[PDB]
């Protein structure tokens, strides 16, 4: 969406961070929201199908010579079940596809929304999903950002005095 | 010189575990059961004409064994056939 | 046993509502009565995620 | 999610409003979002399985002796009936959690912005889901905001100042 | 939601934007997202029910005379069958329908978004889904703005200077 292009250099986790500032680039990844998805992920299908049933004795399904009715009728049964489970999988595969594939963009959206809601005013989005921050934040500065503990208020007069002049 | 507004949504002490496509136990506030577990133990009457086979099977009460002289010209919903029903006639 | 009773749904095990869609009581059935399933309970949610104080 | 906790104490309805002001706190709830929700709640098994279908006649489904090919396959329809129609059952009601669960955070998120946007320039966002408002409001003012008829602009003046000095 | 009314008057796509400025006020569509969507729903039957699969002999499903077990036995496979595929099509439809609203409806708010992230500053939300660009946006301006080429810092000081005083 607004990333626009994944990190093929990020081994650490499924979404991280990456910033630059006056000391250097610097790259980490976010262990919450990749922990999150993947336990999310990890199991999504014995939640639904919870295991293979076991069938021991059943009709027969292979036929040497041609009876008529009743044939006919074990290859019809044998037809529609089938068909049945057929449509069973391509739907299910179908709508867990589709909703991992967005839970996967709601998890990230997440994730840039709580860095916003971190940097309540000391930072801008400038669009492209990296944000611009109008103070001196150093790599504690980032890593309280990344830990969650960034102290906004602090910074809030420089980065006033930087936006607005 | 300033207020504020906090928002939020209900809550309960205790919640109800469910299962979705992304977890086995969830906690809600609240969940209904969909599947009928129970019965009463008892066959209602209505609105269906319900026949009780009291000691005849469907064939003895057709055939018009003795004690089955009461099934004459029966007419039903639903026919029970209780399992105790016997044949006293010839084999 | 028969009884004096109003239902729509007699299973062997006696008449059972039918306000459920689904019974887990016995697979014969008569009348307009829910679908057998192999489950004994489905929950269904009727409220929100529920994240109680403390 | 940004809420962090539920409000046990709320009886009027599922969503409302905390407001502390220099009158002193009050509480109440917003009767729409919760009504629309309950509304949209209320059916949501009538419109995917619209009733129990009638049955009257079937084929026998317990048997007292041993007849072969017949029994069998008779045993086998059940068993496939039954074994489709639990996994419909579970999917129906894994699914239907899903989206009501979605559905509510998205009301809840839906409820959050309105009244951001009631809250032009007046208010900020503190992050925790609750707003700081940067001017005098009073219970007329907040049984406005909760009204959905809140005038931003008269406030904007004393709002600006608080905020940027 | 919050743009509380469709445009009959757009024929040029599914989503768009009506500017008004001084010179006056015109209309215009976004092919991308309508495109987005369209390509999406395009499809959305044969990714889940491939095709019809092909049947050629089956069983009788029509009786004259009255046979007993085996006769009961094909009517009670028939609606089987036909009640099991009644209740796949009704739930696929339900879904298919439920998860189009809520595609087109992030779509929506993706558009609307995008167009924020553009005006970083320069514009103000009015909460009705329309914004109040605070600085001098000609039909050049407009057209940049719906191209995505949006610079909104050349603007940057017009308008905090009109927004702030
Ligand atoms: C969850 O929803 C159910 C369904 O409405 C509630 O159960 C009903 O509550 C009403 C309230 O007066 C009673 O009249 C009904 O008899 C209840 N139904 C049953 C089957 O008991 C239930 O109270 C709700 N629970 C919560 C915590 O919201
Ligand atoms: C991050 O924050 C936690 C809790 O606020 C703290 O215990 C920890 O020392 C911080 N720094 C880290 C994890 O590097
Ligand atoms: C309610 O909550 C209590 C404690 O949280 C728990 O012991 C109990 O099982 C719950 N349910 C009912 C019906 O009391
Ligand atoms: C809330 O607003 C409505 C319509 O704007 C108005 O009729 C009503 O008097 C207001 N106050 C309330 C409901 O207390
Ligand atoms: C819109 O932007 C594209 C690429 O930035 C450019 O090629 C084009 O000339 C612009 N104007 C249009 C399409 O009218």
């Amino acid at each position: 969406g607004f990333i626009e292009n994944g990190w093929e250099g990020m081994i650490d986790g499924w979404y991280g961070f990456r910033h630059q500032n006056s000391e250097g680039t610097g790259q980490a990844a976010d262990l919450k929201s990749t922990q999150a998805a993947i336990d999310q992920i990890n199991g999504k299908l014995n939640r639904v199908i919870e295991k293979t049933n076991e069938k021991f004795h059943q009709i027969e399904k292979e036929f040497s010579e041609v009876e008529g009715r009743i044939q006919d009728l074990e290859k019809y049964v044998e037809d529609t079940k089938i068909d049945l489970w057929s449509y069973n999988a391509e739907l299910l595969v179908a709508l867990e596809n589709q909703h991992t594939i967005d839970l996967t963009d709601s998890e990230m959206n997440k994730l840039f929304e709580k860095t916003r809601r971190q940097l309540r005013e000391n930072a801008e989005d400038m669009g492209n999903g990296c944000f611009k921050i109008y103070h001196k934040c150093d790599n504690a500065c980032i890593e309280s950002i990344r830990n969650g503990t960034y102290d906004h208020d602090v910074y809030r007069d420089e980065a006033l005095n930087n936006r607005f002049q | 010189s300033t207020a504020t507004l906090c928002l939020g949504h209900h809550a309960v002490p205790n919640g109800t575990l469910v299962k979705t496509i992304t977890d086995d136990q969830i906690e809600v506030t609240n969940a209904t059961e969909l599947v009928q577990s129970s019965s009463t133990g008892k066959i209602c009457n209505n609105p269906h004409r319900i026949l009780d086979g009291i000691d005849c099977t469907l064939i003895d009460a057709l055939l018009g064994d003795p004690h089955c002289d009461v099934f004459q010209n029966e007419t039903w919903d639903l026919f029970v056939e209780r399992s105790k029903a016997f044949s006293n006639c010839y084999p | 046993p028969i009884d004096t009773c109003i239902s729509e749904c007699i299973t062997p095990n006696g008449s059972i509502p039918n306000d459920k869609p689904f019974q887990n009581v016995n697979k014969i059935t008569y009348g307009a009565c829910p679908k057998y399933v192999k489950q004994n309970t489905l929950k269904l949610a009727t409220g929100m995620r529920n994240v109680p104080e403390k």
